[PDB]
């Protein structure tokens, strides 16, 4: 999984 | 100020020989890369900005440009594999590892986040992050007397990044890396935050998915009772990976399967086998199938816990994927069970739902069910009660289904169905 | 009967 920092 | 800048203006600011102009332009790039709808990641890569951001990571003298460039790069690394590769090709891995020891908590967290995204891409980048030495400074951030003193988001990011270092196969993570991470993982598994618990469970589910030697490394750490406790949690994001880890452990040796039973896992299965989430019922039935594939004393524990009526339930009505797993659970039970255990299965009403599933357009489930029928008849043969079973199969319309399967396209189905008709229905 | 790993079941 990858996650953006919004 | 730094809101809605063009890529051209960002490039002009970053190419200036002025640190403050570079900082303002990097923050503008971070804000562009942070927008909800279509961030221009490819445009930023094409402008040659990744090597500039990576050099800004080394500017110890300017902590805001380290943070802005780390955040901009985290957003690029969170994208596609090609976008994560562009970050890695820019030399970002050693630069982020150096930032883990930053005295600024928000910078250190950004580096943790970026490395989790890089490691999360797949096996090669995970192993490359490990070779650059990320594990020691990541674990040092969690080397505190009580995890409760750490900031909530910071702990969640560290857990998630560690779970990515445990993830992926072909190859599985290096054995020494797994041994190094496991004591911290066991500690995170006893933390009270639901997100930390979910990601710790996911990490454990990855480490237990593979050869039995891999399961052993985990089970030896005494985590099975804690996993069974989490198997009973109210939060679905916790139950899902805790069930996956338990399901993975029972694919192991009879001894590893016994640790799951000894920890009281079977007492949770009446609720798991009737859970409103179809994926929970499916994976709980798969778990049951691997326990019925065990020793006769393990099949007896399934019986004692009153779980055979729950298996009759899922075989009678459930999503087809769960029903297929239920068919496997029955064939495994009939293969390893005693005559008394197989007789008990018929008395619980397994025959009618087992026969009704012979109408399914799936060759694999037909083979599995026909094998179970053969095993039940073999038990009935030992008691001389084959006629009593034949009439039971005839009455629920099972005979009509087996007879029709004699003209099936599959070879194994055709042979097994002709065998039952000739042996018990002629 | 025989254990089935996650990838061999799904």
């Amino acid at each position: 999984r990858k996650r953006k920092f919004s | 100020g730094t809101v809605n800048w063009s890529v051209e203006d960002i490039v002009k600011g970053i190419n200036s020989n002025n640190l403050e102009s570079q900082l303002q332009a990097t923050q503008a790039a971070r804000k562009l890369l942070s927008r909800e709808k279509q961030p221009p990641i490819d445009n930023i890569i094409r402008a040659g900005l990744i090597p500039k951001f990576v050099s800004f990571l080394g500017k110890t003298d300017c902590s805001p440009i380290q943070f802005e460039s780390a955040w901009a790069l985290t957003n690029i690394a969170s994208g596609t594999s090609e976008q994560t590769k562009a970050v890695v090709d820019g030399g970002a891995i050693p630069a982020f590892i150096s930032l883990l020891a930053s005295p600024h908590a928000h910078i250190s967290e950004q580096a943790v986040w970026a490395l989790g995204n890089i490691a999360g891409d797949g096996s090669a980048f995970r192993d490359l992050v490990i070779k650059h030495g990320a594990i020691d400074p990541l674990l040092a951030l969690l080397a505190v007397p009580d995890l409760s003193t750490l900031a909530c988001g910071y702990l969640r990011n560290l857990t998630w990044t560690l779970s990515n270092l445990c993830r992926n196969k072909n190859p599985a993570p290096p054995l020494d890396a797994v041994e190094q991470i496991l004591p911290t993982l066991v500690r995170l598994l006893h933390h009270n935050d639901p997100e930390v618990l979910a990601d710790s469970c996911w990490a454990i589910s990855y480490l237990t998915d593979g050869p039995n030697e891999r399961i052993e490394m985990v089970v030896k750490k005494g985590v099975v009772p804690q996993l069974v406790k989490l198997l009973g949690a109210t939060e679905l994001p916790i139950v899902t990976p805790a069930l996956r880890a338990i399901g993975n452990i029972v694919t192991g040796t009879d001894e590893q399967t016994q640790k799951v039973i000894d920890a009281g896992a079977l007492a949770v299965f009446p609720s798991l086998l009737t859970n409103p989430k179809t994926n929970i019922q499916k994976e709980a039935t798969w778990t049951m199938s691997n326990i019925t594939a065990g020793r006769q004393d393990q099949i007896q524990q399934v019986v004692n816990h009153g779980l055979v009526p729950f298996l009759v339930g899922v075989l009678s009505k459930a999503d087809f994927k769960t029903q297929k797993e239920a068919a496997w659970a029955i064939t495994n039970y009939t293969s390893g069970g005693t005559v008394e255990q197989i007789v008990y299965l018929v008395h619980c009403g397994i025959i009618e739902p087992l026969m009704n599933l012979l109408s399914a357009k799936d060759t694999k489930i037909i083979q599995v069910i026909l094998d179970a029928i053969s095993n039940i008849f073999q038990a009935a043969e030992k008691l001389g009660e084959t006629e009593k079973l034949s009439i039971m199969i005839e009455e629920c319309g099972g005979l009509d289904k087996i007879e029709a399967l004699q003209r099936h396209e599959n070879e194994s189905v055709y042979k097994a169905s002709l065998n039952l008709i000739e042996k018990y229905f002629s």
